[PDB]
């Protein structure tokens, strides 16, 4: 498929979306640290056993 | 006699100027003059509370690596020049909030800072920022904090708004600390001997309530040993 | 060519001194930063400037 851009990450709390826009993308001036998420992307997978 | 000394006191305070004092300690005897002097320095210049700036809030600004039309300094050389502001804060209060609110062409110093009354600024003519239209508007919500030592703001503990700012505070308001001890005239002996402390801050803190303070510091350091025992 | 969209953050960090950083004159003499010693620690004129 197509991987998209979004806000709508797996497995991710609210905590990590809270610099997050509708768009998935980091507010301009956001104070970020280490395993900050700043652009939200989900890619499609396969069959996983 | 031998096993009696004599106690020093407090007679001088010379306020040269807003930012600088000197204090005379007398009589003191030999040689307790330069380690009451070497003390009460070390105590002065790294443990001594004050009041600082910690946070600042503009309006339309989103962090500091931006400008701000009709402001020629940048929102960082701003918070540079707010890290040198002198607030004395009145006692019971560890927490204030000061309002700057300014308009039209001009340099806007620290006298324009609104204050509830309880609220000093010692340097009104420090410079914050300049003005160079006459349809430049400025407001600023600006954060003082009472603390001790250097605080800066990575090492302050984690909700936080975009556009609130943080500054690094350098709580301690000595700056400069030297001490000189020289000859006293005392009744008739000719060993008694005198402490000149010469203290350089921003005006925030007293001279005299500034030595109480290192001498209750020093004195409650040393109870332990007074009390030397097993704990 | 595959590519539909492109995303770029730009991240301002401010870098203090710290131990190990590497400071230099003009002259070739280099060095690493071993101590952040207090001022109350440093060797100080009779002015009392450290």
């Amino acid at each position: 498929g197509a991987e998209e851009i979004t806000a709508d990450i797996p497995n991710v709390g609210e905590a990590a979306l809270s610099k997050l826009d509708e768009s998935g993308i980091v507010y301009i001036g956001a104070e970020v640290k280490g395993g900050d998420i700043l652009v939200g992307k989900v890619t499609p997978k396969g069959e996983t056993q | 006699s031998v096993t009696e000394f004599l106690k020093p006191r407090l007679v001088d305070i010379e306020q040269i100027s807003t930012t600088h004092a000197k204090v005379t300690l007398e009589p003191l005897e030999r040689g307790f003059g330069h380690t009451l002097g070497n003390a009460l320095r070390r105590i002065l210049l790294s443990s001594m509370p004050g009041c600082a700036v910690t946070e600042v809030e503009i309006e339309g600004v989103l962090h500091e690596y931006s400008t701000k039309e009709g402001v020629q300094e940048d929102i960082l050389e701003i918070l540079l020049n707010l890290k040198g502001l002198a607030v004395r804060v009145a006692e019971g209060k560890d927490e204030v909030f000061i309002t700057l609110n300014k308009s039209g062409s001009g340099p806007v110093v620290a006298g324009d800072i609104t204050h509830d009354g309880d609220v000093e600024i010692v340097n009104p003519e420090h410079v914050i920022c300049h003005l160079t239209s006459d349809n430049a508007a400025i407001a600023m919500r600006i954060k003082v904090e009472r603390g001790r030592g250097y605080v800066p703001a990575s090492a302050r503990i984690h909700e936080r708004p975009i556009g609130r700012l943080l500054v690094d505070a350098t709580f301690s308001p000595v700056d400069k600390i030297a001490y000189s001890v020289e000859a006293a005239r005392v009744e008739q002996r000719t060993d008694l001997d005198k402490l000149v402390i010469d203290m350089e801050t921003n005006g925030t803190l007293e001279p005299e309530e500034a030595i109480r303070r290192a001498a209750t510091i020093l004195a409650e350091q040393l109870d332990a040993f007074v009390d030397l025992r097993d704990v | 060519p595959g590519v539909l969209k492109i995303v770029k953050v730009y991240l301002a960090v401010k870098r203090r001194i710290q131990p190990g950083d590497k400071m230099a004159g003009r002259h070739g003499n280099k060095g690493v930063i071993s101590k952040i010693n207090p001022v109350e620690d440093m060797p100080y004129d009779e002015n009392g400037q450290p």
